[PDB]
């Protein structure tokens, strides 16, 4: 099994969020981008509903929309902001897909994150002190 | 079509301003 242990281990690293507790260090990561994010759209929304009327997607499109954005947003080198509109970005992308009955890309879209993310961002997060130093410097 | 280039050059824009107003 090991599926009730993901369950009480999400439900205790909530509960202990709240109380400013945070349960390992990627429970911490994760507030920390989960927050930031929210603080992001609801900032830049404007920005946002922008982005999603110039852009249709098909599922034969979807990539193009997403590496046109992505490739624009880290054009000229990497910081953090930059990398929370990336994540705030795949996460309205996804939104659109279940909103337009495309529930198919939502982990092809994932998967387009992950690779850039492990293959693209990752060496230069490893090089500013890795995610423990956004998680210092932006969380809270 | 300018406002393809522009929504996304915004993005980038938005995430700079971020990166500045939250330290
Ligand atoms: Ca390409």
């Amino acid at each position: 099994s090991q599926s009730n242990r993901e369950l009480v281990v999400d439900f205790l690293s909530y509960k202990l969020s709240q109380k400013g507790y945070s349960w390992s260090q990627m429970a911490a990561v994760k507030q920390a981008l989960r927050e930031a994010g929210d603080e992001f759209e609801l900032r830049y929304r404007r920005a946002f509903s922008d982005l999603t009327s110039q852009l249709h997607i098909t599922p034969g499109t979807a990539y193009q929309s997403f590496e046109q954005v992505v490739n624009e947003l880290f054009r000229d080198g990497v910081n953090w902001g930059r990398i929370v509109a990336f994540f705030s970005f795949g996460g309205a992308l996804c939104v659109e897909s279940v909103d337009k009955e495309m529930q198919v890309l939502v982990s092809r879209i994932a998967a387009w994150m992950a690779t850039y993310l492990n293959d693209h961002l990752e060496p230069w997060i490893q090089e500013n002190g890795g995610w423990d130093t956004f998680v210092e410097l932006y969380g809270n | 079509v300018i406002p393809m280039a522009a929504v996304k050059q915004a993005l980038r824009e938005a995430g700079d301003e971020f990166e500045l107003r939250y330290r």
